[PDB]
RNA sequence: AUCGAGAGGA
């Protein structure tokens, strides 16, 4: 169910960089920790906000009609 | 459902001024404002800056309850002194100030790079 | 000039961090306060769904698209709706967008913030643009369509204080800390053995000095040298967020002031 | 799992070897070779046992710590010991005592017990995606939380519970601290 | 056991004693046996002291026992409330149980406890032996929906014609 | 309710600017009291919290399956390597003032809960409504606007008040209260009144 | 869903007198359980497995 | 109106900070005079208050209405001294014969003066102030 | 049952509570919705019409407006429909049901309701927002928490119910409770924990801080109190500022252990008017104690003063914490390096105490005690000695907590938390039992089949060696699950067991209500006694207070009663008394002073011979040492000039007050002696405080303030006495009934299982047991 | 709207 648009907490952007996210783990093989890091976001509050996002979207599509 | 709408707490509603004077009873030479649609932004900074002036003798403001915006400033002054003027005077400080912080930041700001 | 002074320490487009010496407490909060919730700036406010046949709800996407930041250089020549004369919203009020996404391929269309097309007449005044920092050049995602998945929504932005709903902040998130040391002594450091081998010592240590054992305590010192950063979403620059900061708050002082005059 | 003293080389072992472990996981990262639950059962190695014939046999708690052979950090728990020498069985895993609603409490060992009685009613009552077609099901109520979270703190259990990929309940920030009496 | 007990001087002193702690009771017989204090012997038991030493010594010991597990649990009553629960025990001559078996039978009024446990067998027999009911009880005004003699309802009122 | 039999509704709603605040520029999403603590020793609430922290920063699971070699200990560790005081402590800024809080906070991670049964489902009023046909009583349940019951329990308090007549009050003018005639002879609800 | 599907009902009993069946008893280890079960009506009665 | 009340020198015993960190109770002897001892409480966070030191104690009245900041540098002040408080005496506590022993609270803040020859000075008064120098 | 001890009715609400700081005791937060949907008819006076037309002008949809009309006629006008809703003139006797607004009294209870302080009256403050929302101090006598719990609300319908509402069932009213001669309602939590910490002496707050707590309190004089510091810098001390809503006049002490009006410890408490003099104030001063500031301020200065005494101190208290802060980390359950070395050691020390005995009992070398096992004299010592074990851990652990861990802190307010919670969070849990014995052979012969058969050691009996911040083993977890489940049945048994011992109790007192004679009778007439409490007074008026006639030694009696004129070494000084030269001597004085002595040893003789174990302090109407001090503050009292009494205004005085006590009325021999009885205990504590020596020695009273002290004494013995009306039959049933039900858990038989022999009365009960002396 | 049953809430 989506990325949140902006951290409940803090504010920021967050929903432009999930689509990123998954690039620098997969094809980058990095680790969460610097994939974060990378998408500058520095502090958990906005951290938490990407990690520990479940994405049911994808299977949400799954269905035909 | 009993949520009331958010704009109540900047914008005034039906014969609401946004002053209110007071003499105050127990106190000689006392006033009490009750500041309609504003809080802690405002009240606080008042309040601090009616205590660098020495011709005052009392100086608080308080959210009766945080549900509804308002706040209430009491002051009080030396005779001879209005204490409306002891706001008045508060406020152009504050004023003052604020427009050398955006004077000396824009100055600031044009000499950095990135 | 005369009070206040700022000092720059980093700047970039997206963080100003600075001093900010010779004010008070109150006023260096009342700066905090004011750019959090006061300035004002431009958010979808009203959206009118013609179809939507996603797996996101209406509702939901509503939501999504309330906060999607949009370019408010020029937001104080943009009137509020509640003020303007005419009726529900004009060009002279509001910024009117629309939306149009249908499945195409068979690899799940996707909808971005870059798909957002403004409809209304600007006026050419830098208003309502949809803020894009991604580097694939498209911001912020706004729902996902199967093979023949249709969404149509007409947007109406309004001008909005964030003290009335989230979206309208421009700020994110806004550090602040005085006294690196805790030389006022205005905070009771909790410990185990030592208090300051277990409390780790702050970036702000290094512009202010020790305090040394052997001095007594200051108790004449008050709160003065302020370190601040002001994050941006990027609807407003930073350096305006606290231009304007400082701006608003000039303003609703003076507006206690002058309705003293007509009392 | 199954001990029984096979062992020419030493003292009473588990009847499973790493190389079992080992064609388990073969399974698992083919998703040729074909080992499951059942060729466990079936060579002997895994065996059902009911309550009443628990009244006859002698169990270890852990493989490793229960039977290797005869310093201490502190902030480790105070375990027992060995003490025991005929061990028929040992077990799977001790967290498995749990059902599925008190795997979702992460430490419950380091917490008291009726209270994690109460989170695994509340658990119930919890609300998220309860299955990927909601839309579809015409139910008498069904609530769905917005924006999911598959917690920071997991179980293992969580794993087979599936909730990893259909959490109820968001991460907050959380403050505990007297603010405004409020 | 530890006691307070008056010494020659005046002030109190803790004096130590051997008291003997029992399991079953036969009061009719344990006080009647040489060399014991026959004055201070107590049960726990207010149903044997009942029997025994009269009513009176009873309504002291139900008291006592009743007192006792209010206060060893923490919690504190005062005096009336507890004697008053007593009193109303024991003033109808015998042990009168807060049960159906007890005080729902004291020839009170029909519709009062009816409001209590056996609901119609208490109006079956009323309407046999031809009870009538005072109408004095709280429940039996609840039950008619009028005004109960209660604070308010204890007095009546009247206007006076001057002054 | 967090995720330790530790539940609680909201009080009040504060904004971000009225809201504690961290150096960093951290608000929380959620304040409960210290109070809830001590007396139910819920202590993994406190380690979730300490563990979830370091899962925030480090970007990795936290692990809390039960019978492991996890301890407090470690996980401080961890996070005084990362920065922040290990016990889970953060100096935070009063929101209204501005003014340093004495005290320091236990801030952090937490998984919380939003279980059924809100507020907007509970609230129910009435004012004269709906009778049920056999009694002449108001009817149970809020779904078609019924009346609480005033039970004996509720009885008793009036009474032990003294307040007599408002035990009437609601057991005629409210809830039944009908009228009949008696004759004066046999004491039964025999007559046939014939009004007007 | 899940620990519906895994619920166990015992009702009451007889005529002789006692053994406390809402107790959770030492044979439960790995079958029963520990926390789980409903608090107050059945409270113990219910199991989950 | 306005007098001193008593005046005396005294020397630091015996200094302890009883699980505080701003405030220290203080033994102090008192010089010439043998039959006199002091015990207060004393903030030493503003005016640190170390063993073996000597200082000079006075009580005065005086130099009822709301308290006024300053201005007061623009106005005659009995203070020619460091540390000031006001306080309440509450009892007045007789050791045997003829010696007496007065308290008072500074809001909170003790002190425990014994002597004699201030018998018709510290009445049984709201008022009371406290100054110690150097 | 159903529908007639019990009806469902109208004009009721219901919704979930939440607490409010920034509101008044007295009030009730009701939600505008529901507002909006209950109502109160309200007959049209000159008085109103004005403020009533207003309203029906404003209709059923904004706030403070009307729904229905009611005319002459009775013909209902419904204005939420209808042609002429923006027309309607009220003529004078019309009837105009108006929604609820601020300041209507409305009676709100919380269930099951085994009280009458479960259902009180309160003032409505209307607001915006779902829920009830009530005073955070008037939680307790309700048992509410904001967990989740839902409240009841009723309207009442007549101006008599209004009234028979807002003068009985009101909260102020209902402060000090009967059941247990104390207030009930105190300072919780925040402001509990909140004022502990202000009140230290190293906490100062200075100018700007202090002259907005000034302005937080509404009942502020306007008039900055002077600072305890004026030195460099002028700093208010906590104790300053917390006084200003304390009122004048109000008198306490207590000395709590290490007191020496120098408080080396900060102990106990001295509050001299109004100003607080020292000590750190906790749940002991400003919780809803027996002799604390709530039960004085409350008969001193009166219920409404008190109601709003609970305001002031919050208003100030959770200020300062706002800006204070306080917080709990798991850091504050981190114990020491050594400490937690040495708590190992101490478990490991009873460890191989207990294997000992077990070896010692193994080679049948076990004594057995008389009247025991000896299976069970090693049960009681395993047990015994495990017990010890985890309490000198805790102990151990509760030493080592710094005086800043905020555990440690509430603990010391008093808010929340307690010692066993300590040793289990950081030392460790303890033994776990079922059913009195520690865990039991479940499997044959052992308690898990991970442990051999015949184990009767520690672990395998289910001492959890373990803290909660380490973490508890597979098996330990188990054995907590079993000792877990078994409190959890009770809190789901018991609770109804005792719901049924309150229908019990409360069906069978209900009737029991004191006339107007102070018979205690019930609906047939018959007596249940003949004085009610056997004294005549009510409970709530009625407090603690000692009796200084029992104690202390025959010649310490002497040296504080007797007054010799006929001796020079015991005369009473001249300094005392005006005519104290002339008295010495005399004659016919000294017949009336052995006539007073000769009194005071009656009763001496007598207190003894009712209360045998010696005991002094027993509840009594009227606290006298309050209105002595009262007395000696009021009119300025200096200790050094002669009273200008006559020992014959004392002596002869005291006796005229004893006269005109009056509990009962009647003028007739029988009533007389009722009357003389029904004192007895009360005088006995006359005499004692005004006796001749003490009114001019001790407490030096004036000639006019003298006579003061009578006149009170009289006035508030008076207002002491129970009011006929009252139902003392469900007053005792509920007094009894719901401690009962707060019950939850040697050899005998205690708590609720107890009782329920008790009241059943029963023939076969559990623990017979005499004790002979 | 009437009966019976089950799930939860404090
Ligand atoms: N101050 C104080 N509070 C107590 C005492 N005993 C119990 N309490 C409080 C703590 C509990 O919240 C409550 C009684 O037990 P509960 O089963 O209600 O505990 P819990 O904390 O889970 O609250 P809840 O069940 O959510 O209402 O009352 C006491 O002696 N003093
Ligand atoms: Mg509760
Ligand atoms: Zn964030
Ligand atoms: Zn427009
Ligand atoms: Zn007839």
């Amino acid at each position: 169910m989506i990325v949140p648009v902006r951290c409940f907490s803090c504010g920021k952007v967050v929903g432009d960089k999930w689509e990123s996210y998954l690039n620098l783990l997969q094809e980058d093989e990095l680790d969460e920790g610097t994939a974060l890091s990378r998408l500058g976001l520095k502090r958990y509050c906005c951290r938490r906000m990407i990690l520990t996002h479940v994405d049911l979207i994808e299977k949400f599509l799954r269905y035909n009609p | 459902m009993n949520a009331p709408d958010r704009f109540e707490l900047f914008l005034l509603g039906e014969g609401e001024s946004k002053l209110k004077i007071d003499p105050d009873t127990k106190a000689p030479n006392a006033v009490v404002i009750t500041f309609e649609k504003e809080d802690h932004t405002l009240g606080n900074l008042i309040r601090a800056e009616l205590l660098n002036d020495r011709k005052v003798l009392f100086a608080a403001y308080k959210v009766e309850h945080p549900f509804f915006a308002r706040f209430k400033l009491r002051i009080q002054t030396t005779e001879g002194y209005d204490p409306k003027d002891a706001l008045k005077n508060a406020c152009n400080s504050i004023i003052n100030k604020l427009g050398a912080l955006k004077t000396n930041f824009e100055t600031e700001w044009n000499l950095q790079t990135l | 000039e005369e009070g206040p002074q700022v000092k720059i320490r980093e700047a970039s487009k997206d963080n100003v961090d600075f001093i900010l010496s010779n004010v008070d407490l109150a006023m260096a909060n009342s700066l905090r306060r004011v750019m959090i919730a006061e300035i004002p700036t431009l958010a979808i406010d009203s959206v009118e769904v013609e179809t939507n046949t996603t797996v996101l709800a209406d509702e939901f996407i509503a939501h999504r698209l309330g906060l999607i930041p949009l370019q408010s250089m020029d937001i104080e020549q943009l009137e509020y709706s509640r003020d303007c004369f005419c009726e529900d919203h004009c060009d002279k009020c509001s910024v009117v967008l629309t939306l149009q996404a249908f499945g195409e391929s068979e690899s799940t269309t996707n909808v971005y913030s870059k798909d957002l097309v403004i409809v209304s007449n600007l006026m050419g005044r830098n208003i309502g643009h949809p803020i894009i920092q991604d580097k694939e050049g498209n911001g912020v995602l706004i729902c996902k369509l199967r093979k023949g998945q249709e969404l149509k929504l007409t947007c109406v932005a309004k001008k909005g204080i964030a003290k009335e709903h989230a979206k309208w902040g421009p700020a994110a998130a806004i550090e602040f800390e005085y006294d690196p040391w805790n030389k006022l002594k205005h905070t009771d450091y909790w410990y185990e053995q030592d208090s300051a081998k277990e409390w780790p010592q702050s970036k702000n240590c290094e512009y202010e000095d020790p305090p040394n054992e052997g001095d007594p305590f200051d108790y004449k010192a008050q709160a003065d040298t302020f370190y601040m950063n002001v994050e941006s979403v990027g609807s407003i620059p930073v350096d305006q967020v606290v231009v304007r900061g400082i701006d608003t708050l000039q303003k609703k002082v003076a507006s206690i002031l002058l309705a003293l005059t007509q009392m | 799992f199954i001990v029984e003293d096979d062992e020419s080389l030493g003292h009473k072992e588990l009847k499973v070897r790493k190389g079992h472990i080992a064609k388990l996981m073969a399974t698992e990262y083919q998703d040729v070779e074909e080992y499951t639950w059942s060729s466990l059962l079936n060579e002997g190695l895994v065996e059902y046992i009911d309550a009443e014939e628990e009244e006859s046999i002698l169990i270890a708690m852990q493989p490793e710590d229960l039977e290797p052979a005869e310093d201490v950090d502190p902030a480790k728990r105070i375990r027992v010991s060995h003490h025991a020498t005929t061990f028929t069985h040992c077990e799977i895993h001790p967290s498995m005592i749990l059902g599925v609603a008190a795997s979702i409490i992460p430490f419950p060992d380091h917490n008291q017990s009726p209270r994690n009685t109460y989170q695994s009613a509340m658990g119930k009552q919890a609300m998220g995606v309860f299955l990927t077609n909601y839309n579809v099901r015409m139910d008498t109520m069904a609530n769905i939380l917005y924006y999911p979270q598959k917690p920071l703190g997991t179980t293992r259990a969580m794993e087979y519970l599936k909730f990893r990929e259909l959490p109820a309940g968001q991460n907050a920030i959380v403050a505990i601290a007297c603010y405004s009496g409020y | 056991y530890d006691r307070k007990v008056p010494s020659p001087t005046g002030e109190y002193v803790k004096e130590p004693e051997w008291v003997l702690e029992t399991d079953g009771v036969n009061l009719s017989e344990v006080m009647t046996v040489p060399g014991i204090d026959p004055t201070r012997i107590y049960t726990n038991s207010f149903i044997d002291i009942m029997e025994v030493l009269g009513i009176e010594a009873g309504r002291a010991a139900l008291y006592k026992e009743v007192y006792n597990v209010i206060a060893s649990d923490g919690s504190y009553v005062n005096y009336r409330h507890m004697a008053l629960l007593v009193d109303v025990m024991t003033t109808q001559g015998g042990l009168t149980s807060v049960t159906r078996h007890g005080f729902n039978r004291s020839n009170t009024g029909a519709l009062m406890r009816c409001s209590f446990e056996e609901t119609v067998e208490i109006l079956f027999e009323a309407g046999a032996s031809a009870e009538l009911d005072d109408c004095r009880g709280v429940s039996e005004n609840v039950i008619l929906g009028q005004m109960a003699p209660i604070g308010t309802g204890a007095f009546d009122v009247m206007i006076d014609e001057e002054s | 309710a967090s995720r330790h039999g530790q539940k609680g509704t909201i009080g009040i709603t504060y904004r971000r600017e009225d809201m504690p605040f961290t150096a960093e520029g951290i608000v929380p999403d959620l304040i409960i009291n210290p109070h809830a603590i001590p007396s139910r020793m819920t202590v993994a609430h406190l380690i979730e919290c300490l563990l979830s922290k370091v899962a925030a920063l480090s970007g990795n699971e936290g692990d809390a399956s039960p019978f492991t070699d996890i301890t407090v200990e470690g996980i401080s560790k961890l996070l005084r390597e990362h920065g922040y005081q290990s016990r889970g402590f953060e100096v935070m800024y009063n929101g209204h003032t501005g003014k340093k809080l004495m005290a320091q906070i236990f801030f952090g991670p937490t998984y919380y809960q939003r279980l059924r049964h809100m507020v907007d489902d509970k609230i129910h009023a009435r004012a004269r409504g709906p009778m049920q046909v056999l009694t002449r009583q108001p009817v149970e349940g809020r779904s078609r606007d019924g009346g609480l019951r005033f039970g004996e329990m509720e009885r008793d308090c009036m009474i032990a008040h003294g307040a007599a007549s408002f035990l009437k009050e609601r057991l005629m003018e409210a809830s039944d209260a009908f009228r009949v005639h008696i004759c004066g002879i046999c004491g039964l609800m025999t007559v046939i009144a014939k009004l007007n | 869903t899940l620990s519906h599907l895994r619920r166990t009902n015992t009702p009451i009993g007889r005529d002789g007198k006692l053994a406390k069946p809402r107790q959770l008893h030492n044979t439960h280890w790995g079958l029963v359980c520990p926390a789980e079960t409903p608090e107050g009506q059945a409270c113990g009665l219910v199991k989950n497995l | 109106m306005s007098n001193t009340l008593f005046d005396d020198i005294f020397q630091v015993s015996e200094v302890d900070p009883g699980r505080y960190n701003k405030v220290c109770r203080i033994e102090a002897a008192s010089t010439t005079q043998d039959q006199c001892k002091l015990t207060l409480d004393i903030n030493v966070e503003l005016f640190p208050v170390a063993a073996q030191d000597s200082l000079t104690v006075t009580i005065a009245s005086s130099l009822t209405r709301s308290w006024r900041p300053p201005q007061a540098g623009d106005r005659s002040l009995a203070d020619d001294y460091d540390y000031v408080m006001y306080g309440t005496a509450y009892k007045f506590e007789e050791v045997s014969k003829d010696l007496i022993a007065v308290y008072y609270s500074f809001g909170g803040l003790l002190m425990r003066l014994e002597g004699n020859y201030r018998n018709l000075n510290n009445l049984k008064q709201e008022n009371a102030y406290l100054l110690i120098r150097r | 049952r159903g529908n007639l001890m019990g009806k469902r009715v109208d004009f009721s609400a219901r919704t979930v509570i939440s607490g409010d700081p920034n509101l008044e005791l007295d009030q009730v937060g009701v939600p505008k919705s529901i507002a909006k949907t209950l109502t109160y008819p309200e007959v049209v006076t000159p008085y109103n019409i004005d403020r009533l037309t207003q309203l029906v002008r404003n209709g059923p949809n904004e706030h403070p407006g009307a729904k229905y009309v009611i005319r002459d006629s009775g013909d209902r006008i419904d204005l939420r429909y209808s042609k002429r809703a923006g027309d309607i003139q009220l003529q004078y006797g019309w009837k105009v049901e108006r929604h609820i607004m601020d300041n209507d009294p409305v009676l709100f209870n919380r269930q099951p309701s085994l009280h009458k302080m479960s259902m009180m009256a309160h003032r409505v403050k209307v607001i915006p927002y779902s829920t009830f929302r009530l005073n955070l101090s008037v939680t307790s006598p309700y048992n509410a928490d904001f967990d989740g719990d839902e409240m009841n609300l009723h309207v009442p319908q007549s101006e008599e119910t209004r009234a028979e509402l807002s003068q009985l069932c009101a909260v102020p009213l209902q402060i000090v409770s009967p059941q247990s001669n104390k207030p009930c309602m105190g300072i919780v939590q925040d402001t509990l924990c909140g004022i502990r910490k202000l009140t230290l002496r190293d906490t100062f707050i200075e100018l700007d801080q202090v002259l907005n707590m000034l302005y937080w309190v509404p009942d502020w004089d306007g008039v900055i109190p002077t600072p305890a510091i004026i030195k460099p810098k002028p700093l208010w001390s906590g104790k300053q500022i917390l006084s200003v809503a304390i009122p004048n006049g109000i008198h306490l002490q207590r000395f709590d252990e290490g007191t020496t009006l120098l408080s080396p410890k900060d102990n106990g408490m001295l509050i001299i008017d109004g100003q607080i003099i020292f000590g750190v104030v906790e749940k002991k001063t400003v919780g809803s104690s027996n002799g604390g500031l709530i039960h004085v301020v409350t008969r001193e200065k009166g219920p409404q003063v008190c109601a709003k005494l609970f305001g002031n101190i919050q208003k100030v208290v959770n200020f300062w914490l706002l800006h204070n802060g306080f917080s709990t980390g798991i850091g504050d359950t981190i114990a020491d390096g050594p400490t937690m070395r040495e708590i190992t050691e101490t478990i490991a020390e009873a460890k191989k105490k207990v294997l000992d005995v077990t070896k010692e009992a193994q080679a049948n070398l076990l004594t057995a005690k008389h009247g025991m096992t000896l299976r069970e004299s090693f049960e009681d010592n395993v047990v015994r000695f495990l017990n010890e074990a985890r309490d000198k851990a805790g102990r151990l652990a509760e030493v080592n907590l710094k005086d800043l861990n905020n555990v440690k802190q509430m603990v010391m307010a008093g808010s929340k938390g307690s010692f066993i919670n300590i040793a289990q969070m950081s030392a460790c849990v303890g033994q776990q039992s079922v059913e009195g014995k520690r865990i039991a052979f479940g499997f044959v012969d052992r308690t898990l089949p991970h442990f051999s058969k015949d184990d009767y050691s520690p672990e395998s009996k289910g001492f959890v060696e373990n803290s909660y911040l380490r973490g508890l083993t597979p098996q330990e977890f188990f054995f907590h699950a079993m000792g877990g489940r078994e409190g959890l049945i009770d809190t789901a048994v018991k609770t109804a067991e005792t719901g049924y011992i309150q229908r019990r109790l409360v069906k069978a007192l209900e009737d029991i209500m004191v006339h107007y004679d102070n018979t205690t009778r019930n609906s047939l007439g018959n007596v249940i006694q003949f004085i009610y409490g056997e004294d005549g007074m009510d409970a709530a008026h009625i407090e603690k207070q000692s009796l200084d006639t029992i104690g202390g030694s025959d010649a310490a009696f002497e040296k504080r009663y007797r007054v010799d004129l006929l001796n020079t070494d015991h005369t009473l000084d001249p300094s005392l008394l005006e005519s104290g030269s002339e008295i010495l001597g005399d004659l016919k004085l000294q017949v009336l002073l052995d006539e007073e002595y000769k009194q005071l040893v009656k009763d001496r003789k007598f207190l003894r011979e009712v209360f045998v174990d010696g005991e002094a302090n027993w509840p009594l109407p009227v606290n006298i040492r309050r209105i002595i001090q009262n007395a000696q503050q009021t009119f300025h009292i200096d200790h050094t000039k002669p009273s200008d009494l006559t020992i014959k205004d004392i002596v002869l005085g005291v006796k005229d007050l004893q006269e005109n006590l009056l509990v009962l009325r009647g003028k007739n021999e029988i009533i007389q002696n009722a009357q003389r009885d029904a004192v007895t205990l009360f005088c006995c504590l006359l005499r004692s405080r005004l006796a001749t020596r003490r009114v001019l020695q001790e407490y030096r009273l004036t000639k006019q303030a003298f006579d003061w002290v009578l006149s009170n004494i009289e006035a508030q013995f008076l207002r002491s006495v129970v009011h006929p009306g009252e139902m003392v039959g469900v007053l005792a049933a509920q007094s009894i009934g719901e401690p009962a039900t707060q019950m939850t858990l040697k050899k005998v038989t205690s708590g609720v299982p107890r009782l329920k022999e008790i009241l059943n009365v029963a023939k076969n009960m559990k623990t017979p047991s005499l004790t002979v002396y």
